[PDB]
């Protein structure tokens, strides 16, 4: 104990300096910023940790609030935090220590972790090309693009063989293998035939989007048998308690007909009774499961092993590229580190790197042979500084405009020496050929402008908030014209009659919250608005004169 | 303005020994035998 | 309209009803077009149009719209302004730790979750794994499990294992966690665990578990989950000149918080690997930290600024913060300024306002009374008609002005009389012309001031102005009720010149036939104005039924105390114009007229004072010349004196017979003795002149030179000043506190050389310094005072208690520094006073103590006055009418509603301010008077050669003349050698004691043989052989260098018989024997023949400032608090030197549990076989204010304050009324502890408010059960403040997020009911003429 009695003594004095505290710290702990956190925790007691001797009078002055609860927490706090060195809570420094925990990788090691994610790729390729209505898709989508809805050498990455023939070629290619296994189905090499058309699939070259169509689509009818799944176990072994040994054996394995379920209707147990409870719902789920296998020329079980495959693949191969991703993280915050002081936070550079990072490995292709140094570079110097364009200025700039200042910082810096004193703007119309005037808005554009807590200073302690006028208010002298006037209408309107009064009343707003039109006026009194128009003129004629336009004609600004 | 040392541990770190310190810093009467101390004539006052 | 503010947290549901969309993009606006986008941080489908009743888009752009969506771009068209109060808010891609619920100190999450704040700290940051209702696989809810702990133990457990981290773990525990259920369960460990720390955490954490249920808040709102942005009109971002902007920095923060949340929502849409996402997570929950408080987490985060940004926390918090700087500080219209000039022309109920200043205030009062009278048809009209200021609008504006308050305000406002209502004179120029008697209450001076005018606009203001705030409603200081319009330079030398006599003056001996001859004869030139006749005075007397009792005479005055005459009212007497005529003497004279006929007559009197003083002032050609500094002719000799005298002990210390430090000793005290002799012998000459005659022979007078006439007339300045210009300077000072040697022999008459005068720059530039220096700390102990007496407003007519302090003024030794009559003015007697024949009531009760009562009762000599106090009232939240007495800025009792917390806050502040603003530390009984001396605590033996020794502890002096008041009040040492016997009465010159601090005995009470037993040398006593005379000496030793066999035991002082039986004690059945504690002389003998009261065992031998009245209002606890004794009964001593002496006060009927924990050095008042009472002294020194609560009652805590925190104000002359701190103590110990709960509904370990446990007791004893008895606590002015009991009232004084945490996890209420409350609020105050309204808003609740 030691703190403990920096405590003691600040509370025993009523003031700390930053000597006794500096000899009352711990030997483990080093860097200043857990030790101004140790200066707040002691502060906000607070025992007035200042710099130096401080004064006579303002120990008396200065306040002790308040006693002594949070100093019962701090107490708590100071007595244990006297054990572990490694707390701090800056995700930068947290960041550089949880980044330090993953090494490199070599250039055979990052060859090989990419040829795991390469055959990761190819398991759910295999688990994708075993289905085929993924390839009954793939017919109507290249029938539907024969009519060019799309564009197919933009829809499909012509394929892995440029040319619509060739990719006329491998589809006259599928046609005919479609044709020779679907409808030789009447089971001998009817799977084999399958196999045959599952591998011609596997050399033809899609779009991501196009390939993530048909993966989701049989998601979303995988989790549906995962709920049929659950739809059984959820009302089976909790609902009546059947034991699972009747569902490992009778459900599981067969999964395809209605035997497993409704003959259990007799096996004279309380659960077997309990049945009829259960009966009609999965009756629902009797049916359901077999639409699923009328959806896939195979069976439930079947459709429990291609998922798997496919789950399995994703789950190595997303897990070898974040493994890869994991590796060069020690490369983000070197480059990061070159682009910090443009505006954004040290913190929010680094994170749009990795989200490139990432974007670089699904992109990455180690056939080529190069480093990966080289190709995840150009998408960091892409993303960090395209969310510096986008993400930086608290007001958004466009981001080739941002490169129009950026290009035009780059070149009025060159012709500051170049040309002698300073560049004109009018010069800067000859030197780049933008015209004078889309070059005098580039320099019109201000710069995330100012703090409205910026001090003028020392009036008031006065702020700049304190002195910008709002003009989109009512000042109280045109708002009591303005009320006044309604009046003086009013007593206007008091000199005219009924028809006449009512019609300037609503041509124009008055009490009423429109301004209705010539005809509408005159839809209410079935006139074609020709007499509407002149009552109009005739009352607006008649408030021309004087001695009825005596109040009026003042409330005119003249 | 770092914590604390004992100020003759910069005088250590400039190599200087205890009785180099003292030879420093100190005024030597010398005790004999018997029992005899040599005198400083002014450096009694207290 | 609401009656109530009540605080929650916000429900995540309730913070997405507040809002009207979800801001996405961090966009702000268009950058081209600078619009608002289409769902941006500036939105207008969320936040609305930019423009009044027109869409973004430009279609429905019409009037006729108003409240349609429009299609294309989905604004609602209505009000620009609706964007001033709409919110939208942020759904947060993952939850997010409020960080006012974390990083507060008590942190009420981790105090909620029985985990310390660095398993949470380590939880949310993502390090730790916590369970969450794991099952029963081999685990511990909320435990930390660290990461490679959590993946080997999530081996060998198939179950799901339940372990989260971040905010997540965090809200699952809190939603998880029953309130309710711990609630039982921790009360049922409660029914077991009777331990100190154990009982106190459950109890601790068992209080905000039941605030917790009883509010209604859910734990899981802690933990955030959707975020609310604040409208744009509240960030806005305001087009400057040049293309220009401005915004503020909650826009930086907001945009940093939808990045971060947007590229979360991205990261986990992306199936990212989880140590980038645990990264963004930490960094969306700092981004959120930042926007709420920038730097409670660390470190506050800077923009392209290099200050930090204001976060919402900031924007309500701090000094800039709309708590403090726009919650009450704020501009206002109708208001002006400009610099004061006299101009006394005026009356004291007029300002003169400038004629451009009352063009333009009174704006719209000229529009209307312009069109009113029809002169302008048109506000329009009326507005070109007075820009252009035509010969109209001067006349419409003069019947505006007419009876028209204005509140003129000087800044430094530290008292009531900083504002006050004057009607305005039109005059031309640019400055306000002011009344000269009010600026002493402003203390405003004319070397360029500017008195800030504001304007009343309503009736009720206008009355309030008039009622109120007029400066002829206002002519009593409100701190003690003398006038506060004292003529102040000018007119007290005027009336100083016009009433001092001269000898041969002009027209001397003449009879007037009044004062209208005197005036005749003096404006004709034939008499001068200071001659003395014989004026005949018509003086008249309301010595009756009021009846003004004429009665003329023939006087022997001067002339111009005859002209003087005519401007007195009728009922003062001619003797009070019949003199000198200072500065007191004028203060005297409007004290005397404002007593005797009340208020307006002394406006009038002192109106015509002011211009009566004017006038005869400039006709006085009062001039300051050069030969009106007489320098004393004797002046070179004391200089060269002073001289020869410190070459004399320049000498001696050259010779080494004295020490340099002796030596500048010396000579300090010989230039200042010196210059006390220059000063005198100037003084002397100055005060007397030589005048010739009626007769033709020298006759002295006092002197009209005008430096001694503007000096002794209390003009201006007094003969400190008349000293360093006739006389020699002096020593000067030095910023270290020390003095210069070297001294100022010149003065100002003749020059300073350029020595002496570097010499006096020290001291000079220190007091400028400090001066300038305390100006920008003026009002900080008004403020401090305020915060504590906010809430204190008269309620009561009556509430009738008997209680109160009994009053007796301040005889401290010899004369009584304040008498009675200064005291017990004004407040209420509280019994019925008695004659000192105690048989007939003087006063009866529940009476205002006037001038006329108390005349009455210092007439009857009374001594002893119980007044009502207002620490004793009965009344709750208030203060009764007479329990406080009378108002004394009106001398009528007080009105119910006048805020006396404010008012007296201020009558401590601003005399205080007139305290130094830094602090300062400065034989035989010379008997004077006669009469009879009264003991109490008398218990006194005889002795045999006549003398007396009194060995009862607290006997001291008071001596009494045959008027019943005493005289000589003195502290009678313990065996100190009396010449005074027993109650007889002696003449005065004849000494009563005379003490010895070398002489404390332990004088017996009867006669006898003083033998020892159980006595040895060596281990009880040293061996003293007193080779001095060769007496037998044993004095007895400490704890120190004694055996521990005779360490426990005590030797005896046992007087016998002649045989040797042991003599009783008269009164017990104990022995004789007086066991002694450290540091006695004993001369004694075994078997030595020695009378009663021998002398056996002889034990040998005020601040100021305004730091002074901070410390004593925050009750520090003294260094050395004097110990008391706790209980009464008679003393025995404790345990030796365990580091502390203990002693056990032992009760002779009661229980002894006190061995009190004493130290040694601070050495015993008391023997150890001593009875004292509980209340009475052991240690010497500055008693601690608390012991006197604990062990005394109530009015001696409040008579020990109010006599010490006096005693800093009239150390320096300050005057002040002691209501004033009565209200402030009141305020201060309203906190009772509970010690027996009884059938009462608190805890034992209970602080409350005090009025709230007295109405308990009240109505739990109304009951057939009885209540609980409270032990009274007292705090300081800084920590009393902290316990009120508003959240809105209480964030305003405090720390905002430390008192808005602790209101809103609570659950808390405002129902609104202070004087702070609401003003922030906007309501009237529950003090002044708010009072009836709020007996009107508390009668419909009532309905
Ligand atoms: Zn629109
Ligand atoms: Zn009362």
């Amino acid at each position: 104990s030691q703190l403990k009695l920096l405590v003691t003594r600040g509370k025993e004095q009523g003031y700390l300096t930053y000597a006794e505290v500096n000899d009352h710290l711990p030997e483990d702990i080093v860097d200043s910023d857990q030790i101004e956190d140790i200066i707040q925790m002691i502060n906000d007691m607070g025992i007035q940790v200042m710099e130096e001797a401080p004064d006579a009078d303002d120990l008396m002055l200065a306040e002790n609030t308040a006693d002594e609860d949070a100093a019962e927490a701090a107490a708590q706090v100071l007595s244990s935090v006297e054990s572990e060195i490694g707390r701090t809570t800056d995700p930068v420094r947290m960041y550089m220590r949880e980044m330090g925990t993953v090494e490199l990788l070599t250039r055979e090691g990052e060859i090989d972790i990419a040829k795991r994610i390469e055959d990761g790729i190819n398991q759910v390729q295999c688990s994708v090309a075993e289905y085929p209505e993924a390839i009954t898709y793939l017919l109507e989508q290249y029938d539907r693009v024969e009519a060019e809805e799309a564009r197919l050498s933009d829809l499909i990455t012509g394929f892995v063989d440029i040319d619509p023939e060739l990719a006329r070629e491998k589809f006259a290619e599928l046609r005919a293998q479609y044709v020779v296994t679907r409808d030789t189905i009447k089971h001998a090499t009817a799977q084999e035939e399958i196999l045959k058309l599952s591998e011609v699939f596997k050399q033809f070259r899609l779009v991501p989007k196009q390939f993530d169509y048909l993966v989701n689509s049989m998601r979303v009818m995988m989790d549906r048998v995962r709920t049929q799944e659950r739809l059984i176990m959820k009302l089976c072994v909790e609902q009546c308690k059947m034991p699972k040994k009747n569902f490992i054996t009778l459900f599981t394995g067969n999964e395809t007909s209605d035997t497993w379920f409704n003959a259990a209707i007799a096996m004279n147990k309380p659960w077997s009774e309990k049945l009829h409870d259960v009966s009609e719902e999965v009756h629902r789920a009797l049916q359901k499961l077999q639409q699923i296998e009328e959806e896939t020329g195979l069976t439930i079980e079947q459709v429990k092993d291609i998922n798997r495959r496919m789950s399995i693949g994703e789950a190595k191969a997303r897990r070898a590229k974040k493994e890869m991703v994991e590796a060069n993280l020690r490369l983000v915050i070197s480059i990061a580190k070159k682009y910090t002081n443009r505006g954004l936070q040290f913190l929010d550079l680094i994170q749009e790197g990795n989200i490139g990072l990432m974007k670089a490995v699904d992109k990455f292709e180690y056939r080529r042979g190069y480093k990966f140094s080289t190709y995840a570079t150009w998408w960091i110097r892409q993303a960090i500084t395209r969310s510096i364009a986008d993400q930086a200025r608290t007001i958004r700039i466009p981001v080739h405009m941002i490169e129009t200042i950026n290009k035009l910082n780059r070149i009025s810096r060159q012709m500051l020496q170049e040309m002698g004193r300073e560049p004109t703007p009018e010069e800067l119309a000859e030197r780049m050929l933008m015209p004078e005037d889309k070059i005098r808005k580039v320099l019109k554009i201000a710069k995330e402008p100012i703090s409205m807590e910026t001090p003028i200073g020392d009036d008031e302690d006065s702020h700049l908030g304190d002195f910008i006028e709002d003009t989109t208010l009512e000042l109280p002298l045109d708002s009591a014209t303005t009320e006044s006037l309604r009046a003086a209408t009013h007593d206007v309107l008091a000199g005219l009659t009924a028809r006449e009064a009512k019609v300037l009343r609503m041509r124009f707003g008055i009490d009423m919250n429109t301004d209705y039109t010539l005809e509408e006026v005159g839809k209410q009194f079935d006139v074609t608005r020709e007499r509407i128009r002149q009552i109009e003129a005739k009352a607006l004629r008649k408030l021309r004169h004087p001695s009825r336009s005596e109040v009026l004609r003042s409330f005119l600004d003249d | 303005r770092r914590r604390k040392l004992p100020a003759t541990i910069i005088l250590r770190a400039l190599n200087y020994t205890t009785e180099q310190i003292l030879d420093l810093f100190f005024e030597k009467v010398i005790f004999e035998i018997k029992l005899q101390m040599e005198l400083v004539p002014e450096r009694l006052r207290g | 309209e609401f009656d109530a503010i009540k605080i929650a947290l916000a429900s995540p549901d309730m913070i997405r009803s507040w809002s009207f969309g979800e801001v996405k993009k961090p966009e702000t606006i268009n950058y081209r077009t600078f619009k608002p986008e289409r769902d941006g941080l500036f939105c207008a489908r969320i936040f609305g149009p930019v423009k009044d009743y027109e869409c973004l888009c430009g279609k429905y752009k019409r009037l006729k719209h108003r409240g349609v969506i429009c299609e294309k771009c989905g604004v609602e068209v209505t009000q620009t302004k609706v964007r001033r109060e709409r919110m939208g808010h942020i759904e947060l891609a993952s939850p997010t730790a409020h960080i006012w619920f974390l990083k507060s100190l008590p942190s009420r999450i981790g105090l909620l979750l029985d985990m310390p704040l660095r398993d949470i700290e380590r939880v949310l940051y993502f390090e730790s794994y916590v369970v969450i209702e794991g099952g029963m696989t081999n685990l511990e809810r909320q435990q930390i499990l660290t990461e490679e702990q959590y993946l080997d133990a999530l081996e060998e457990f198939g179950d799901e294992f339940d372990a989260k981290m971040g905010a997540e773990a965090i809200q699952a525990l809190l939603k998880s966690m029953d309130l309710e259920q711990e609630c039982e369960q921790l009360r049922e460990e409660l029914n077991e665990t009777n331990s100190e720390t154990k009982r106190k955490k459950l109890t601790k954490r068992i209080k905000l578990l039941e605030a917790f249920v009883q509010s209604g808040n859910k734990p899981e709102w802690m933990i955030l989950t959707v975020l609310p942005v604040l409208p744009p009109d509240l960030r806005p971002l305001v087009p400057l000149d040049g293309g220009r902007f401005a915004t503020s920095d909650l826009n930086d923060l907001y945009r940093r918080v939808i990045n971060r949340n947007n590229r979360l929502k991205r990261l986990l849409d992306l199936a990212a690997p989880d140590i980038i996402v645990r990264n963004e997570k930490r960094m969306l929950q700092e981004a959120v930290d930042a926007l709420l408080d920038n730097g409670r987490r660390g470190r506050a985060i800077t923009g392209s600024n290099k200050r930090p940004l204001k976060s919402l926390a900031d924007m309500i918090k701090g000094k800039q913060g709309r708590f403090r700087q726009n919650l009450l500080g704020k501009r206002v219209d109708y208001s002006g300024r400009s610099v004061i000039t006299v101009g006394p022309y005026l009356r004291l109920h007029q300002c003169g306002l400038p004629k451009k200043m009352a063009l333009e205030l009174f704006k719209p009062f000229i529009y209307g009374k312009l069109e009113l009278r029809g002169l302008a048809t048109t506000i329009k009209a009326a507005k070109k008609m007075v820009e252009r200021e035509e010969a109209v609008v001067w006349d419409i504006l003069d019947e505006v002005i007419r009876e028209h308050p204005v509140l003129l305000n000087r800044a430094p406002t530290l008292h009531r009389l900083g504002i006050q209502a004057f009607e305005p004179v039109l005059i031309e120029g640019k400055a306000i012309q002011l009344h000269p008697l009010v600026c002493a209450a402003y203390n405003a001076d004319f070397d360029g001031d500017q008195m800030a005018v504001h304007v009343p606009l309503t009736l009720e203001a206008q009355l309030e102005a008039r009622a109120l705030m007029m400066s002829t409603n206002n002519i009593l200081s409100p701190a003690n009720g003398e006038p506060i319009i004292v003529p102040s330079q000018d007119v007290v030398l005027g009336l100083y010149y016009m009433t001092r006599d001269c000898v041969n003056a002009k027209g001397e001996g003449m009879v007037l036939t009044g004062p209208k001859e005197a005036e005749r004869l003096y404006r004709s030139g034939l008499a001068s104005l200071h001659a003395r006749v014989k004026v005949r005075i018509t003086e008249y007397e309301k010595d009756a039924n009021g009846e003004l009792v004429a009665k003329t005479s023939l006087k022997d005055t001067t002339v111009g105390r005859a002209i003087l005459w005519m401007i007195v009212p009728k009922g003062l007497p001619y003797s009070i114009v019949n003199q000198a005529l200072g500065k007191k003497a004028i203060s005297k004279m409007l004290n005397t007229c404002y007593r005797i006929l009340g208020l307006k007559p002394t406006v009038i009197f002192a109106d015509q004072i002011m211009y009566t003083g004017f006038a005869y002032a400039a006709r006085s050609g009062a001039s300051v010349g050069i030969d009106d500094m007489v320098i004393p002719e004797k002046k070179h000799e004391i200089i060269s004196e002073a001289e020869a005298e410190v070459a004399e002990i320049q000498e001696q210390f050259q010779s080494g017979l004295v020490t340099a430090g002796e030596r500048y000793n010396k000579v300090i005290d010989i230039w200042a003795a010196a210059n006390d002799r220059v000063s005198k012998a100037m003084m002397d000459n100055l005060q007397t002149e030589t005048v010739i005659n009626r007769d033709g022979q020298e006759e002295k007078q006092v002197s009209f030179n005008s430096i001694y006439m503007m000096a002794d007339s209390g003009a201006r300045g007094s003969a400190a000043q008349i000293r360093q210009l006739a006389g020699m300077r002096g020593l000067m000072a030095k910023p270290d506190g020390s003095i210069i040697e070297t001294p100022i022999t010149a003065n100002f008459r003749e020059g300073l050389n350029v020595l002496q005068y570097f010499i006096s720059t020290h001291g000079a530039r220190k007091g400028l310094a400090d001066t300038a220096l305390k100006t920008a700390n003026s009002g900080y102990l008004t403020r401090r005072l305020v915060d504590v007496a906010q809430d204190l407003v008269v309620t009561e007519d009556d509430c009738g208690t008997h209680e109160g302090i009994m009053m007796t003024p301040v005889i401290e030794g010899g004369d009584v520094k304040e008498p009675l009559r200064d005291r017990v003015l004004g407040r209420v007697t509280a019994e019925d006073v008695l004659k000192p024949g105690t048989a007939d009531i003087l006063v009866p009760r529940n009476t205002l103590l006037h001038e006329q009562w108390c005349d009455l009762l210092e007439e009857n000599s009374v001594d002893a006055v119980k007044v009502r106090s207002v620490v004793s009232c009965d009344t709750d939240f208030g203060v009764c009418a007479h329990c406080y007495g009378r108002d004394l800025a009106r001398g009528h009792i007080i009105n119910k509603g006048e805020a006396i917390g404010v008012i007296a806050a201020q009558s401590i502040g601003e005399p205080g301010t007139q305290l130094t603003m830094r602090t300062f530390h400065i034989s035989s009984i010379q008997v004077k008077n006669k009469g009879s001396i009264k003991l109490s605590n008398v218990k006194s033996v005889v002795n045999s050669s006549g003398k007396l020794v009194i060995t009862s502890r607290n006997t001291e002096l008071k001596l009494i003349d045959e008027f019943g008041r005493t005289k000589e009040s003195y502290k009678v040492p313990y065996g100190a050698v009396l010449a005074k016997g027993d109650g007889e009465q002696v003449a005065g010159g004849e000494t009563v004691a005379n003490w010895d601090p070398h002489t404390m005995p332990v004088i017996t009470e009867v006669s006898g043989f003083v033998r020892f037993t159980d006595m040895i040398d060596g281990q009880t006593i040293t061996r003293q052989t007193d080779e001095l005379t060769g007496l037998s000496s044993l004095v007895v030793l400490d704890s120190a260098e004694r055996t521990a066999g005779g360490k426990d035991l005590r030797p005896a002082l046992k007087i016998v018989d002649a045989q040797g039986n042991d003599v009783l004690i008269p009164g017990t059945d104990m022995p004789a024997q007086y066991f002694l504690p450290g540091k006695a002389i004993v001369q004694l003998e075994d078997g030595v023949q020695i009378s009663s009261g021998d002398t056996l065992a002889r034990i040998p031998q005020i601040t100021g400032g305004l730091p002074r009245v901070a410390d004593l209002f925050e009750a520090r606890r003294p260094k050395e608090p004097a110990i008391l004794a706790e209980i009464s009964g008679i003393v025995s001593f404790g345990k030796e030197t365990k580091g502390k002496r203990r002693l056990v006060i032992t009760p002779v009927d009661g229980s002894d549990p006190y061995e009190e924990m004493i130290p040694k050095w601070r050495q015993l008042n008391v023997f150890e076989g001593e009875r004292v009472e509980r209340g009475d002294v052991i240690s010497d020194g500055p008693e601690a204010p608390h012991d006197i609560l604990r062990l005394r009652g109530v009015h001696a805590v409040t008579r020990y304050i109010v006599n010490e925190v006096q005693d800093v104000y009239r150390l320096q002359g300050v005057k002040i009324n002691d209501k004033h701190i009565e209200v402030i103590v009141r305020q201060m110990l309203r906190k009772a502890t509970i010690v027996n709960a009884g059938s009462s509904d608190f805890l034992e370990g209970e602080q409350v408010e005090y009025s709230r446990v007295k109405i308990a007791n009240r109505e739990l004893e109304a009951n057939g059960k009885v209540g609980a008895t409270y032990s009274r606590d007292l705090l300081g002015i800084t920590k009393a403040s902290l316990a009120t009991e508003s959240f809105i009232s209480a964030a305003s004084f405090q720390e905002t997020t430390r008192v808005l945490t602790e209101a809103a996890v609570a659950g808390k209420r405002d129902e609104l009911r202070g004087l702070k409350e609401n003003v922030i609020v906007g309501r009237l105050i529950p003090a002044g003429t708010g009072y009836a309204y709020h007996q009107d808003r508390m009668r419909r609740r009532a309905a």
